[PDB]
RNA sequence: UAAGGUGAUAUGAACCGUUAUAACCGGCGAUUUCCGAAUGGGGAAACCCAGUGUGUUUCGACACACUAUCAUUAACUGAAUCCAUAGGUUAAUGAGGCGAACCGGGGGAACUGAAACAUCUAAGUACCCCGAGGAAAAGAAAUCAACCGAGAUUCCCCCA
RNA sequence: ACAGGGUGACAGCCCCGUACACAAAAAUGCACAUGCUGUGAGCUCGAUGAGUAGGGCGGGACACGUGGUAUCCUGUCUGAA
RNA sequence: UUUGUAUAAUGGGUCAGCGACUUAUAUUCUGUAGCAAGGUUAACCGAAUAGGGGAGCCGAAGGGAAACCGAGUCUUAACUGGGCGUUAAGUUGCAGGGUAUAGACCCGAAACCCGGUGAUCUAGCCAUGGGCAGGUUGAAGGUUGGGUAACACUAACUGGAGGACCGAACCGACUAAUGUUGAAAAAUUAGCGGAUGACUUGUGGCUGGGGGUGAAAGGCCAAUCAAACCGGGAGAUAGCU
RNA sequence: CUGCAACUGUUUAUUAAAAACACAGCACUGUGCAAACACGAAAGUGGACGUAUACGGUGUGACGCCUGCCCGGUGCCGGAA
RNA sequence: ACUGAACAUAUGUUCUAACGUUGGCCCGUGAUCCGGGUUGCGGACAGUGUCUGGUGGGUAGUUUGACUGGGGCGGUCUCCU
């Protein structure tokens, strides 16, 4: 799943950034928290 | 039901069938999960029963493009 | 000798009668097939 | 429309009528107990028991009308929890039940045949369920054809 | 008008009918005519259906039993232009 | 029905009425009629048993797996060969014989499957009520006296235990006789077992058919049980009578 | 005098009441609780408002004296290089 | 597949955010259901779907020849002299 991250997470980039990650950890912790967006 | 909220979903009948062919009547069951989506407009957790592939679609077309075709068919969330 | 037929007027009416009948989808289908048979009686109601 | 008649059993009793409110026939109305989806609650159908509001009262009581559920919409209200949402209340609109066949869909046998029997058959038949209509369904080519062409669906006769 | 029924036996002319010609205060169906309200046709410029087609696995429907087996449907896992 | 029946093998008490080779479509053969190298139309149109409609079908050519060739063709490298063909009768009705698919001459299983109806009988359980004349026996415990360092132990009284005893009601059902087209589709008579209990009984409730329930007999589940009853698949199938 | 069953019970409604079933007692085994197990496409419910001195399954069948040898077969339990 | 993140060397440990909860408390609420909330505990395990090997009289459909001095048992079943 590609996701534009709106903040700094570790082992994975800064704000802005798009970035490949596994389904379950954007939809499940990322977008929920507001670390990032589709 | 076991029916997928998202997809429409359901049980399906078909046969096993041995090597000798004989037919046995079974189902076929959707993978059917109760998942909480963030709905971030509302703000808020909603609870669906979806099938596997029906969390596909969800993230593909957005949770909220989702939420309105079931208010559309009319099913309550 | 005691026989089979022990009556009682409520057990009557709760195994058989009209408002047991119409509990059930199975118990409205007797009453639908007695009454296209034409039955002066549909139930042991009376 | 009429000289007879008030349905029959059915005899008579009391009557009605004969030139037009006798009767009879047709259109439109009125009345339409109780049970039954049955809907104010309940219930062993044709019964038991209410609430609310209007009146009325000879203070004994009486009459009438409302009062189901669910869906949808709206208004008002409203938790945990600050907003909110869930929830709650009221209103409006609709639904439910029945029905011989025909129709679409969800499920779906077995006997039987195969001279046994398991693939196969019977048969997607019987049956159960849901839905709908006067019909239903299907339908306007990501279809065929064969280098020529045809031009949605349905039904009938061929092809066989 | 000899369809038919009835009448004390098997009736064209006894009765009721039949052929044929007529009929509606009232309600109502249908076909045309015409008021009114809603309706957007036509023209121009665009747009052209994605968890989809296709695929793997398991089934099903196609006359077709998976077979060398096309095409269709999809429970499951994927996934274009 | 049989090799064979007066047979003491089967069936029929008698009479009257009813009771078994059908129907549809396809196919082949025979008869018959029409037309004839042709014959005939289907649906449909038509008010038309007419007429239209020749889409088709059968026939006038076969051989070869086939391409293909064609009064020939196939086989073979090729036939002196050999196989199948070549000498005009077909076709459409109508009637009939047979075949096919249908219940297919009629009647008849035991069964299988599907949907319902049943626990008013009975099995188990659940709730709530009731019943058990009369007579016995005499557990534990206790008291008092004896006895012990204190217990222990011991006699009498008291006490009232028990799937305890005898025996009616009540519940059963061991024996015999009777009855066996019964008084009765399970009883009567004389005896018999239990009878304060793992007892018995009333009322209501729950469990449902490959399911229940069973102190277990395949017992019982409405006089029905190695798979209830009713309706349906259904005219199942029957190389048998 | 003796067989069988310890005993009271239960059973083939309608040809069997028994030596059959049950039984207290015994043993093996499963089960740590959302228990095993059972009914149920499921939700649930029983087990149990119990908790290993408990619950389920299996065999044996009061009590007395006892219950020998065999783990090759079949099952179960355990190991895993 | 639902199903994620660190770290060390496919395997382990740690984590929380999916998921579970038949823990506690709050609310809907007059409620041992259910839902929501808060919190704890488990935690990418468990569990469910599809696929797949094993096991599977627990259940189902069936099969289990003929001759024969009755049947069974035995013998025989095709070919040659
Ligand atoms: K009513
Ligand atoms: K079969
Ligand atoms: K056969
Ligand atoms: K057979
Ligand atoms: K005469
Ligand atoms: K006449
Ligand atoms: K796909
Ligand atoms: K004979
Ligand atoms: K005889
Ligand atoms: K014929
Ligand atoms: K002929
Ligand atoms: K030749
Ligand atoms: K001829
Ligand atoms: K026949
Ligand atoms: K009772
Ligand atoms: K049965
Ligand atoms: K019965
Ligand atoms: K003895
Ligand atoms: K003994
Ligand atoms: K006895
Ligand atoms: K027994
Ligand atoms: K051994
Ligand atoms: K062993
Ligand atoms: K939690
Ligand atoms: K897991
Ligand atoms: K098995
Ligand atoms: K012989
Ligand atoms: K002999
Ligand atoms: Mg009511
Ligand atoms: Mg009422
Ligand atoms: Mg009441
Ligand atoms: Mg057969
Ligand atoms: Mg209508
Ligand atoms: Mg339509
Ligand atoms: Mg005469
Ligand atoms: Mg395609
Ligand atoms: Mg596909
Ligand atoms: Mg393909
Ligand atoms: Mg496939
Ligand atoms: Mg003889
Ligand atoms: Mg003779
Ligand atoms: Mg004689
Ligand atoms: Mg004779
Ligand atoms: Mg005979
Ligand atoms: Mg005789
Ligand atoms: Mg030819
Ligand atoms: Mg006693
Ligand atoms: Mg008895
Ligand atoms: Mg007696
Ligand atoms: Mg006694
Ligand atoms: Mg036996
Ligand atoms: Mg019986
Ligand atoms: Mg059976
Ligand atoms: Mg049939
Ligand atoms: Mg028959
Ligand atoms: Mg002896
Ligand atoms: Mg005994
Ligand atoms: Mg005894
Ligand atoms: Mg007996
Ligand atoms: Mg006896
Ligand atoms: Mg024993
Ligand atoms: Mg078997
Ligand atoms: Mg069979
Ligand atoms: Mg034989």
């Amino acid at each position: 799943m590609q996701v534009i991250l709106l903040d700094k997470v570790a082992n994975l980039g800064s704000l802005g950034d798009q970035v490949n990650v596994k389904a379950g950890y954007a939809r499940n912790f990322l977008v929920p928290q507001g670390k990032a967006v589709p | 039901s076991r029916v997928c909220q998202v997809t429409g979903k359901r049980p399906v009948t078909g046969n096993n069938r041995s090597h000798a062919l004989n037919a046995t009547k079974r189902r076929f069951l959707p993978n059917l999960h109760s998942h909480r989506f963030w709905v971030e407009s509302e703000k808020r957790f909603v609870t669906l029963r979806v099938s596997a592939k029906g969390m596909r679609v969800i993230d593909k077309k957005g949770i909220d493009t989702v939420l309105a075709e079931l208010r559309a068919r009319g099913e309550k969330y | 000798m005691k026989r089979t037929f022990q009556p009682s007027v409520l057990k009557r009416n709760r195994s058989h009668g009209f408002r047991a009948r119409m509990a059930t989808k199975n118990g409205r289908q007797v009453l639908a097939r007695r009454r296209a048979k034409g039955r002066a009686r549909l139930t042991v109601s009376k």
